RNA sequence: GUCUCGAGCCCUAGACAGCCGGGAGGUGAGCUUAGAAGCAGCUACCCUCUAAGAAAAGCGUAACAGCUUACCGGCCGAGGU
């Protein structure tokens, strides 16, 4: 699990409330 | 338009030739009040929204020359 | 290993023994694939290429044998193209199609015509300065073309002077 | 060439490869120079936009242009190095 995967979805689960496979994990959350 | 950043900083220093060696030789000088004028001036020819970062791209020019900021 | 490759819907293909004919409405051909351990064989509509050993010259034949039978689902459906172009500097040259031979006359200036045989069910059409070779069968229609280029061979004198022949434009 | 055994690293949060798409602005960096604009040479090698994108890795031009490399995205899908 890399580290900078981590932090990509914390800044996409970020631009919500406010690659396609990190999308779709940001969603799920 | 708005001519090239290389010489909107020649006008407000008045030095005409650069360095032979960049950052190690100090030739010109400018200041905080002076870069936010050629901040006003490039709005279509800069990506940048705010104005904060508009400076940036100057600054990212002048460091680069032998321009020193007071 | 076993390799399961679908048929499509205009094609249909009989084997007997260790010959393959593939049949569709371009045209029909027919192949050896004949291999140690190696049982290709058609179950139902799928074609089934097999082995009960996994060593790397079983497996280099087994995924040989897998585009070929791919490229004859091509060849009977959609055909295969290749596509040249007739080049001269100073001799015109004359390329014509004489019965199940295409002929070039007047190369470089030589007085006695270059031939070559077409491969089979190929079929070579030329609209003046291009030429288009096509048919259903890769093996057939890349060598018919190949032949054309090589059919103007030069050892003799420098290539990048004497640059007149046909040459492959296109490649499918 | 092929067989066998071990080690490290990467991978379904999609690896290796291929193909498509993007490969952006400040600015053609500065000095040199008639000119040099990634790419003759010297020094620096900075920050915006952004999912990427070098003060340019390789060709290419008189110099541009032009072609890709880095780098990011997509298609694909299982091992790969
Ligand atoms: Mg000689």
């Amino acid at each position: 699990i890399p580290e900078w995967k981590q932090e990509e979805v914390d800044a996409i689960v970020e631009m919500i409330e406010s690659r396609n496979t990190l999308l779709e994990r940001a969603l799920d959350d | 338009g708005v001519p090239p950043t290389a010489e909107l900083i020649k006008d407000e220093a008045g030095f005409e030739t650069g360095s032979g060696e960049p950052q190690e030789d100090f030739v010109a000088d400018l200041s905080v009040d002076q870069v936010k004028q050629i901040a006003e001036q490039k709005h279509p020819d800069l990506l940048s929204y705010d104005l904060t970062n508009a400076a940036k791209e100057v600054v990212g020019t002048c460091t680069s020359l032998g321009v020193t900021i007071e | 290993p076993r390799v399961e490759l679908e048929i499509p819907e205009d094609v249909d293909a009989e084997q007997d023994h260790l010959d393959i004919t593939v049949e569709g409405d371009n045209g029909s051909v027919t192949r050896r694939l004949w291999y140690p351990d190696i049982d290709v064989s058609v179950d139902g509509d799928t074609v089934v290429i097999e082995s009960d050993e996994d060593n790397a010259k079983t497996m280099s034949t087994i995924g040989t044998f897998q585009s070929h039978i791919e490229n004859m689902f091509h060849g009977v459906t959609e055909g295969w193209e290749y596509g040249m172009e007739v080049f001269y500097s100073h001799f015109p040259m004359q390329v014509n199609v004489e019965g199940d031979e295409v002929v070039i006359e007047n190369f470089l200036g030589e007085k006695a015509p270059r031939r070559t045989t077409i491969h089979g069910d190929t079929d070579v059409e030329i609209d003046g300065e291009e030429l288009t070779v096509s048919g259903p069968d890769i093996e057939a229609v890349g060598q018919t073309a190949a032949d054309i280029e090589q059919l103007t061979r030069i050892n003799d004198k420098d290539v990048r002077v004497f640059q007149d022949g046909v040459y492959i434009t296109r490649k499918p």
